[PDB]
């Protein structure tokens, strides 16, 4: 006999991201083997794993920042720590991290010194958690956590900026400066000036890279901004 | 029975204590907070989008600004106005005058059982019509995002863009009914009842919280920028807390004495 | 547990019905205490 | 094959205490652990067990009542037992109690007197089952249900309301006065005037607590008041 | 994958009948004990096998009977076995079977004399049969199914009717005679004349019961007339 | 028992589909009793 049975309230409802499959109709299809190509990507994560270069105003943008010869206290280049600030636009993980709404883990960011071979100096790299104004001398800068790099036969250093949040996971986009969205600022400062030997270029320049951490997580997947087609 | 009430912690006691007597059995356990929670009940009404939108703006919007009102409900039992989070409950008395009015919300039954200071659980929603024989979809996007506010052109009829996205769209047949649940998907552990903080650094106002909700949902008619009919429609929302907890006594409303 | 009557079968996957806190590596007890 | 079965009457009903389940949308999310919050609340017995003041009026309201020096056979205080009645209306018994329709077992009162350490008195708690007319007189009193307190070293004295009905469980409000909504009433008597030395003010004050029992229980939930807001 | 399934021509109907439940709404409550009140009645046979008094006319009704002191062959008091005759009609027994539609088993009458201990009769009780037309004589009365009943110490007598029927089972009401539905008739004979000693009242008067026997049985539940609220 | 025709399958719990007495801590019998 007939199974006795009433339907819920929801039924007929179309729901996109429902998870569950539909009925087949053209079945028992057979299609071409693709052992043959290698090298297939499992998570985005591996993707986002990989460092890229950022970008800069010269007054109209360029990847590089030229250290000058003039003397002054105020920091060489400062940029604020929210993945949706331009200097990040371009970069793989702001790009990545756009479609989404949540992140955890460690940020990484990298440099590379391109000048001669004849040169010597030395560079203070310092974070700031956030406070009622940013870092705006180099005493203030030593408080804070900082490191010092120095030129040498390698070219390259690396930097790690910690997650201390007041709460796990953190948007990913800035409508509002609320401690959630916001982390403080990342600053250069020129500790001793350059040293070249005679008839040899003046102002070298420096190099950037920003790529995501060991840590690193994202999370809840959102709709995408199509703007870029204008 | 002698005893001491300054110390604050008192032993409860029964019937054969002081004299002859027996205690009850215990009867039934409606007092569950898991169990007494799980009932829906109707939070809001709202407005039903007829072409693209232009999301409110931030409150201190001075006149003459262009933009689209009482279209969009957030998820809370908090209060709210203009669908934006608030502090304190409106009420129009003296419906006169220039000026749009405000949409405001609120959870009575929520708020008149509001024992504790924290709370965390899932949620269900559903959606209903307010008029005969009427065709609407539901969008819905999470806590800390933005409603994309533009259009696209097939074959010369306009289509706004929400109609597509990765983030939850349903639809329904002719007087059907919508329903799903949604996870806890604030960043913050728990959903604060009462709250005396501040989540700027400076020029804040405090005791109000920044992510205190689920997320965001509105009702569009699946029609063309061309078809933008003459009369207004309303839905009705209804939400449901599921496997509910609580953390913190508190205090409840005061029922003022005539 | 809770106002669910149903007791024999589920459909869906528990990570899929609710939600769950990621690990990192009777009668009633009283509350408020005197020593 | 497909499966034949048939409908029965109630289909495409919403029905708001439903005890089942929905569809998810967005599920195989996980959220941050809560191990760090201590003192969960399980049952709302929990707060209906803590003891809450009362309501008096002073012709306009307090908590305490003040013991005059005149002489009368009269109670000095007595109040009907309804949880609807204005005394109970704000403490934590009465205030969760209007959110339900029946209860079961015993009531409990609490208090304490806060007068100079150097008076001495005696006081009579009375309660008395239903009848045609409340008591008036200590005569009366005395061959109820009843108890003598005095002032002592320790300060506080309980006592406890039996639950004493024609059937289990009883009404939570009263809106005509059934046997099963109204259970009596509650009086205190002075049974000796207080001795105080001279120099000392005079008329002391007592302070009432109410509190639900060890066998208290509720049941059958129900919609609540809105009038608040207003 | 959805579950591929048709419903039948039956759908969406409303059946009071139908042997089914149906969806809670309220649900976890728990009820008082009932085991206090004693006599639970689990069939109403236990009430239909109780017997209660008939009624007659006495031209404006009566239960009982009186014997008179004039002589004639007509037998004394007759009527028909059906159950929705008059007479039957207060009675228990009749009064539950109108709700029903059909019977088996034997029915059951008894009689109680009520006169004075020093009387001395007896009495002929007869069941015919259905035939042309009724007995009319003693003589025809002594062929059917017939028992003699003496006035003595003890005061009652209790006849049976057998169950003689062409088929099983029997209709209750009796739109038309059909052999399904009338089944005879029963009379009471007067055998001999009563003697009493001088200054004693005449007239004595006779009781009657009816009730449902051992093997009674009803079945085919069917709608009850509301006549009687007007 | 009873009107109910289904005797293979129960969806919901026992204590949802019913009503229940809270604990406390064949042929038919005659009505009435002669001794």
């Amino acid at each position: 006999g007939p199974i006795p049975t009433a339907p819920r309230e929801n039924s007929l409802m179309f729901l996109s991201t429902l998870p569950d499959d539909t009925v087949p109709a053209y079945g028992n299809v057979r299609t071409p083997p693709v052992n043959y190509l290698p090298g297939e990507i499992t998570d985005l994560l591996q993707l986002a794993r990989i460092p890229t270069l950022m970008a800069f105003e010269r007054v109209t943008y360029v990847p590089y920042v030229a250290v000058p010869t003039q003397f002054d206290d105020r920091p060489l280049i400062s940029f604020p720590i929210t993945l949706s600030d331009p200097v990040y636009q371009n970069t793989l993980v702001g790009a990545i991290s756009s479609n989404f709404a949540n992140y955890r883990g460690c940020i990484q960011i990298t440099l590379t010194f391109c000048g001669p071979m004849m040169a010597r100096g030395k560079f203070l790299l310092s974070y700031s958690p956030p406070n009622g104004t940013q870092p705006q001398t180099l005493s203030e800068a030593m408080q804070c956590t900082y490191s010092i790099w120095d030129i040498g036969l390698n070219s390259s250093w690396t930097f790690v900026v910690p997650y201390i949040s007041p709460s796990d996971y953190r948007e990913t986009r800035a409508i509002t400066n609320s401690v959630y969205s916001a982390d403080g600022w990342f600053s250069l400062h020129k500790l001793t000036k350059i040293t070249l030997p005679p008839d040899c270029p003046q102002s070298p320049c420096i190099l950037f890279f920003a790529s995501a951490g060991e840590d690193y997580t994202l999370r809840l997947p959102v709709d995408c901004n199509p703007s870029y087609v204008f | 029975s002698t005893d001491n009430a300054e110390t604050g912690v008192i032993e409860a006691g029964n019937t054969d204590t002081d004299f002859s007597g027996e205690l009850a059995a215990p009867g039934s356990n409606h007092t569950n907070v898991k169990f007494l929670f799980d009932r829906s009940r109707l939070l809001n009404v709202i407005k039903v989008l007829e072409k693209d939108a232009v999301f409110p703006r931030p409150f201190p919007t001075q006149e003459g600004a262009q933009q689209d009102d009482g279209y969009f409900c957030l998820l809370t039992p908090r209060p709210t106005v203009a669908s934006r989070p608030a502090t304190r409950f409106g009420l129009y008395a003296n419906p006169s005058g220039s000026g749009v009015l405000a949409n405001t919300s609120l959870d009575f039954n929520f708020y008149s059982l509001a024992c504790f200071t924290y709370f965390r659980s899932d949620l269900e929603v559903t959606v209903v019509s307010l008029e005969p024989d009427l065709e609407f979809a539901v969008g819905w996007f999470p806590s800390g995002s933005e409603y994309q506010a533009s259009s696209f052109v097939y074959d010369q009829l306009h289509v706004p863009f929400h109609f597509t996205g990765r983030t939850p769209r349903a639809f329904a047949s002719k007087g059907g009914k919508v329903s799903f649940v949604l996870p806890w998907n604030s960043v913050s552990s728990v959903l604060p009842v009462r709250w005396g903080g501040a989540s700027k650094l400076s020029s804040a106002t405090r005791g109000l919280p920044a992510h205190a909700d689920w997320g965001t949902i509105y009702a569009f008619v699946p029609r063309p920028n061309e078809k933008k009919s003459t009369a207004v429609k309303h839905v009705a929302v209804y939400i449901r807390y599921k496997n509910a907890r609580a953390w913190c006594p508190s205090m409840l409303p005061f029922r003022s004495y005539k | 547990r809770g106002n669910n009557g149903n007791m024999t079968f589920n459909y869906y996957a528990n990570t899929y019905q609710n939600s769950v806190d990621f690990s990192t590596s009777g009668i009633l007890n009283p509350l408020g205490y005197l020593k």
